């Protein structure tokens, strides 16, 4: 997706916490890309005895 | 026994004490949760918590 962060003009990706990569420079252009995985949630199922 | 009596001009009905009580100690973060969509932006605030 998009971003709204800012690069120093020679870094090239940006690292997370747990050392993954999240932000990375398009390799013919001047933008920085976002990096989330696909949506995700726990389910809980709520029931009466079966 | 008024400094143990809850008051009831206070929002939620808590006790003095139990208002130095509550800010003297300082949780991991001012919210104990951080929703799908609250941690979307990379806003300074957002510490280790989501």
């Amino acid at each position: 997706t998009e971003s709204n962060k800012k690069f120093l003009p020679f870094q090239q990706f940006g690292r997370d916490i747990a050392d993954t990569t999240d932000a990375v420079r398009d390799p013919q252009t001047l933008e920085i890309l976002d990096i989330t995985p696909c949506s995700f949630g726990g389910v809980s199922v709520i029931t009466p005895g079966t | 026994f008024s400094q143990i009596l809850p008051d009831p001009s206070k929002p939620s009905k808590r006790s003095p004490i139990e208002d130095l009580l509550f800010n003297k100690v300082t949780l991991a973060d001012a919210g104990f949760i951080k929703q799908y969509g609250d941690c979307l932006g990379d806003i300074a605030a957002r510490d280790l918590i989501c």
